[PDB]
């Protein structure tokens, strides 16, 4: 689709006058090529006396996606044209030229044509982007108030941790409170590598470092690196706080540094250019004031997709619902043949119209029922739908509304799908059901703040109940809460302010049916304590659907979540954009700032905004939100393109290697391959272009002596790219990357965030439990890029390259010496690690051929995207693994390594038991994400069972011992 | 007489976890309820689920010193004494917002009668012939949604096709146009063959416009009619694996463990 929709290729341009001339010109000829030779060549036909200036005329065609764009970039070749039909317009050039180069850039950026977006005209989302140029204006402001400093942070953000303070076990592991590191100082154009060795603390400032390295080499301009990739250390945060540096010290390596001159690095650093789009130049009584009762009347379903004769009746199954839980029940229009479906019935429910919350969130469904056998009528649903009861002007919807009905999702039971995004279908061969509201003689507006104030206060230090409060708040969020918990709760809620952990429970024991009720927790939110971080998430979750609560929330993370902090949980963030109805929230506004200020943010923003593209229920909301961030993204726009057309060339190689070339074998499609890659196409789009799984890294010339498909599973591709870096020896001689297309990488990359998670809460504690989470991205539909992790061998292969006691001699084998003896305790500390993670998780089975170990003797696995699925252990220590843990001997049960081994299996089941509430927090982010095994909070339940939460912390390690005996056949 | 025993009674339900009891009182008449065991595990707690307002409300059961009761005054004796009590009194008097009382009790008793063949002879030859029908039926219902996905692709695709087609034929109208206006300089007094080239192109895009309508026509039915079967499709997977999970939660009981379930699934 990117060259065309040939050996000689014939254009039929269209002059002015009118002169339908047809001729070849090459593909390589660029747009300023073929127009000045078209000019000559129409200058024999009669009617040239009427040609213009050449300067003044411009090409205007189709593109593939219909987008009638303006070619203003004489710079694309004729293959980067991305025309429709072979055809050619020529007309004087209109409008703005730089604006729609950037317009060209945005919408290849985003996939999507951005003349797209000013189609529609819903005062939602154009008052959507009008005002959402504040936040983008004083991003950028931000980031250019200050010196060029300013400007080079945005591009190289630190790579820090949450706490300067080093964990007991860390720092025992440099001596006296002193590191060493070797600095890779270059003085010469020509290349001369030395290298300095200084003992530095575990305090030291990069301009102290930098100041002992100058009295080494016998105001500074000189700034430090990471040698091998683009991380710098430039910001005044002890040297011991970046990520890069307490990984090397854990790992137990050197830290290689390098010296980078100050002007060097400014004058890479280009200058920014954000001009203002072209848009943003461009009787009523409170709600209160209402007396009557909900009325809403479903005149008629235009189609209905279901066999007449299958499927004897249909109706259609309402209700309120505040965010999941319903706020009166469910109202059944009568059924009628599926023929003609037409109801004509004035519905009628429970709530009083004052009693409203802001949050109503009215849920449609149309379900299917037959009856002709079973006691239980089996109840089908066809279709779904929401409707916000306010706008987003604070204005209850009235008159009559047409709504377009998605299909059910896959794997989902419920009649109604309440979890799902209030709008309409896009498409128009889907059911389409007409609503009409009543309609009060005026528009009716949700009431300000002064009507709500004035609503509280005008109705109307403890013995032992501080015990059951405590109690109560140190429970799961999705624990036992019981109807005398939440009287007292409710009873108590004036001296539940000094636990402010104890909100996420209050708010559930809240009535939202009532308007007394409610307007009297509005005063209690607004002057709630601030909570902790990971706790203020848990307010943005599905269960809470208030703009208060939600706009309490991030009030909570705009001043507590860090850079670091976000990054980890930044899949979740993005997730959770979704369960917000209105477009203009404050989490946009707030996630903007970040993504507009980091560009570390900013890449895996893009990316993981761009990868739920695919789906069309969320394709507009983050449509605008990826234009309005590529607007004002900078000058990574022209980084961004590359990689977006090199993983193009790469998913087009796939796809007609896995459908065309399916019955063929690997031999051929090895030399297929060989072909395919070696056009200059390929060679100048995959080459030259930052990795996406890693801003730093940078992918040389690609290396084609090793670079093959994966003779695997879904035949995936494996490749090799140089270092292009002047110190690559150092960290990286050739970045291998695996390019996963077809398989789904969501629920891979939610695994691997998990055990990055589970790992610093072992290492913070004090535990050592090493684990590889490897790097993982998903972009777009089915295709994901896996890093690679260097050397490394599966233990199916490795009892072929070299009987229960292969895999120990093996280990034995590459480690002669006193580093043996170390080998074993990091294949222990690792297989400890593993054993605990998989069976909490429940990820899949576990063959010797995901079992991956390294020639140091570190394990990990090749995480399964079917996790909470295979109660259930899957990994269980065989023959092979027990031998090495307790080094060799053959009474493995009762070696005191393997007692060892036991004593460090309980001691990381109950850590992760005590930050039980973060994992289950995480869980319940991705309900709306789509993932087959995480849909609804019954599936987070499997956690709940195999974490023992239910029980004590006494009855829980006898859960762990039995399960693991259940396999293991003994402690 | 007037206290049985929790056992044979129909409402109690033994212990059942929290999501094996939504699924209970999911999407039934309000009032109806059941006891089961509080998923704490202790002796004696019988939480109360009930159904009202369209949501699952729990209750729980306090005992002290062989006494059982709502509220601190523990006056019921046993739990089949308050429960009766409160089927032919409303829940007022505990709370003024609850109102609805016990009215339908959830039974175990029917669901037993529901289950066929209550000798083990034939309990585990039916669940093997219910699972390879639930099997072979879930194999059907996932081919038919990957080619519905398929299809929504093409259509997809199609769709943008045509709107190419009409804006391109709008440019070439748009130029035709011109030549309108631009010939009126030389019929007053080559021109010819162009324009006939112009109209011959504009002509050959407008079939090959139709011929994509007509294209996408086809595709949309076939959309249709498969949306039609993969919904008809689905009710009966629904009571397949309902009886289906129903004999593996009879056989389940007969001492067998969890680890041969996951190795036959
Ligand atoms: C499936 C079993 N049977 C095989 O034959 C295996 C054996 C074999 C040999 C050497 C390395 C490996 C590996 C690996 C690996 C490494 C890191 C990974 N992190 C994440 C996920 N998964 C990973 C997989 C496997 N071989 C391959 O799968 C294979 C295919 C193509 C290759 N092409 C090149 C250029 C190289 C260097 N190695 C290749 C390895």
């Amino acid at each position: 689709s990117g060259e065309l929709w040939p050996p000689r290729i014939l254009v039929e341009c269209l002059l002015p006058n009118g002169m339908i001339v047809t001729l070849e010109c090459l593909r390589e000829a660029t747009l300023i090529t073929i127009k000045h030779e078209l000019f000559k060549e129409a200058r024999k036909y009669p009617l040239h006396q009427l040609l213009q200036d050449e300067s003044s005329y411009i090409f205007v065609s189709v593109t593939q996606e219909a987008e009638r764009e303006e070619f203003f970039d004489e710079t694309r070749r004729l293959c980067d044209l991305r025309l429709f039909q072979p055809f050619l317009k020529v007309i004087e050039p209109v409008g703005n030229r730089e604006e729609k180069i950037l317009n060209r850039e945005i919408g290849f950026a985003i996939g999507m044509p951005v003349c797209e977006f000013d189609m529609v005209k819903d005062p939602e989302v154009q008052d959507f982007r009008r005002n959402i140029l504040n936040v983008c204006k004083e991003a950028v402001d931000l980031r250019d108030l200050n010196s060029p400093h300013s400007r080079a942070m945005y591009v190289y953000p630190p790579n820090v941790e949450s706490s300067p303070e080093l964990p007991k076990h860390i720092y025992n592991k440099l001596d006296k409170g002193q590191i060493i590191v070797v600095i890779w100082v270059i003085v010469s154009p020509n290349n001369d590598k030395q290298k300095y060795t200084l003992k530095i603390n575990h305090d030291c400032v990069p301009e102290q470092v930098i100041a002992e390295a100058i009295r080494k080499k016998t105001q500074g301009k000189y700034i430090l690196k990471v040698c091998g990739c683009d991380e710098y250390f430039l910001e005044k945060y002890p040297l011991s706080q970046y990520k890069y540096i307490r990984s090397c010290i854990m790992l137990g390596r050197m830290p290689n540094l390098m010296l980078m001159a100050k002007e060097s690095l400014y004058s890479q650093l280009p200058m920014d250019c954000f001009t203002m789009p072209s848009y943003s130049r461009r009787s009523t009584k409170s709600l209160w004031v209402i007396n009557s009762a909900l009325r809403i009347k479903i005149l008629c379903a235009t189609y209905v997709n279901v066999n007449i004769r299958d499927i004897d009746k249909i109706y259609v199954r309402t209700g309120i619902y505040h965010g999941g839980e319903p706020l009166c029940d469910n109202v059944n229009t009568q059924r009628v043949p599926c023929s003609n479906p037409r109801w004509n019935e004035w519905l009628n429910y429970d709530i009083y119209i004052p009693d409203l919350p802001r949050a109503a969130r009215l849920c449609l469904s149309i379900c299917s029922v037959k009856g002709r056998k079973g006691a239980k009528e089996e109840h089908c649903p066809l279709a779904w739908g929401n409707i916000n009861l306010f706008d987003y002007t604070d204005t209850l919807v009235s008159g009559k509304m047409a709504l377009n009905l998605w299909p059910v999702p896959h794997g989902l039971e419920d009649l109604l799908n309440p979890i799902g995004v209030t709008g309409s279908n896009p498409n128009k061969e889907t059911p389409c059901l007409e609503l009409e509201f009543d309609w009060f003689s005026s528009v009716v507006k949700f009431p300000d703040m002064s009507v709500i104030e004035e609503h509280a206060n005008w109705s109307v230090l403890r013995e032992n109940d501080k015990e059951q409060l405590k109690a109560i708040s140190t429970r799961d969020p999705l624990s036992e809460i019981t109807e005398q918990e939440k009287d007292f709760l409710w009873s108590h809620r004036h001296y539940c302010v000094t636990i402010p952990e104890i909100l996420p429970k209050l708010l559930l024991s809240v009535k939202w049916n009532s308007r007394d009720e409610v307007a009297q927790m509005y005063c209690l939110v607004k002057d709630w304590p601030p909570i902790k971080p990971e706790q203020a998430m848990e307010l943005l979750d599905c269960n809470y659907p208030d703009p208060m609560v939600r706009g309490f929330a991030v009030r909570c993370l705009e001043k507590y979540l860090t850079d670091d902090k976000l990054s980890q949980y930044l899949i979740q963030l993005v997730q959770v954009l979704k369960y917000e109805q209105y477009l203009d929230n404050l989490l946009v506004r707030f996630l903007l700032k970040k993504a507009l200020t980091n560009q570390r943010i900013g890449h895996f923003f893009f990316w993981h905004l761009k990868s739920e593209m695919h789906n069309k229920t969320v394709s507009q909301r983050f449509g605008l939100l990826l234009e309005s961030y590529c607007r004002a993204c900078g000058m990574y726009l022209k980084h961004l393109n590359r990689q977006v057309e090199a993983m193009e060339k790469l998913i087009n190689l796939t796809d007609i290697l896995k459908q065309e070339k399916k019955d063929e074998t690997q031999k051929v499609q090895m030399k297929f391959l060989v072909e395919q890659m070696r056009r200059p196409d390929f060679m100048d789009a995959l080459q030259g272009f930052l990795s996406p799984l890693n801003p730093a890294h940078q992918l040389g010339n690609l290396r084609l002596e090793e670079c093959r498909i994966m003779s695997s599973a879904k035949r995936p591709l494996w490749l090799n790219w140089e270092n292009p870096d002047i110190m690559s020896e150092l960290l990286f001689q050739n970045n291998e990357i695996i390019f996963k297309n077809g398989d789904d990488l969501r629920q891979d990359m939610l695994t691997l965030q998990i055990i990055r998670i589970m790992e610093n809460i072992w290492q913070n504690q004090g535990l050592d439990l090493r684990m590889l989470p490897y790097g993982c991205l998903s972009i777009g539909d089915c295709v994901g890029l896996i890093e690679v992790v260097r050397n490394s061998h599966t233990i199916m292969q490795i009892q072929c390259k070299g009987n229960s006691h292969t895999l120990h001699q093996w280990l034995k084998d590459k480690n002669k010496g006193e580093i043996y003896d170390a080998a074993i305790d990091l294949f222990t500390r690792s297989c400890a690690g593993y054993c605990v993670a998989t069976f909490i998780l429940g990820i899949g089975d576990r063959h010797n051929s995901n079992i991956m170990v390294k020639d140091d003797g570190q394990l990990f696995h090749i995480d399964f995207g079917h996790f909470l699925d295979h109660e259930r252990v899957p990994f269980v220590l065989t023959q092979d693994f027990l031998i090495v843990i307790s080094k060799g001997a053959q009474e493995c049960t009762k070696t005191r390594e393997f007692e060892r081994f036991q004593e460090m299996c309980y001691k990381a089941y109950l850590a992760i038991r005590q930050h039980a509430n973060l994992f289950i927090n995480l869980f319940s982010m991705m309900l709306g994400s789509g993932m087959p095994e995480l849909q609804s909070f019954d599936d987070i339940a499997y956690i709940r069972k195999t974490l023992a939460l239910d029980k004590t912390e006494q009855e829980a390690l006898e859960y762990f011992m039995k399960q693991m005996n259940d396999a293991h056949h003994g402690g | 007489n007037n206290n049985m025993s929790l056992q044979d009674a129909e409402w109690y339900w033994g212990d059942i976890s929290r999501e094996e009891v939504n699924e209970k009182l999911r999407d039934t008449a309000d009032g109806t309820f059941l006891v089961r065991d509080a998923s704490t595990k202790m002796h004696g707690d019988y939480t109360l689920t009930l159904r009202k307002g369209g949501n699952n409300k729990l209750i729980k059961i306090f005992h002290r010193d062989g006494k059982y009761g709502f509220s601190d005054p523990l006056t019921f004796s046993s739990v089949v004494e308050l429960i009766n009590h409160y089927r032919n009194e409303s829940l007022a008097q505990y709370n003024p917002k609850l109102d609805v009382k016990l009215l339908y009790p959830v039974s175990k008793y029917q669901q037993d009668q529901v289950v066929k063949e209550d000798n083990i002879e034939a309990v585990g030859k039916k669940l093997h012939e219910y699972n390879t029908q639930f099997q072979e039926k879930s194999r059907e219902y996932d081919r038919l949604y990957e080619e519905y996905t398929r299809t929504s692709q093409e259509i997809q695709m199609k769709r943008t096709a045509i709107e190419a087609f009409n804006e391109t034929i709008k440019i070439f109208e748009e130029q035709c146009q011109t030549q309108e206006r631009y010939s009126k300089e030389y019929i007053e007094k080559r021109i010819m063959h162009n324009y006939d080239k112009l109209k011959s192109r504009i002509s050959e895009i407008i079939d090959s416009r139709r011929r994509l309508e007509e294209d996408l026509k086809k595709q949309a039915a076939e959309y249709r009619e498969i949306d039609k079967r993969m919904n008809s499709i689905k009710p009966d997977l629904i009571q397949l694996r309902k009886t289906r999970d129903q004999y593996l939660m009879w056989l389940t009981q007969k001492g067998v463990r969890q680890k041969k379930l996951n190795e036959w699934l």
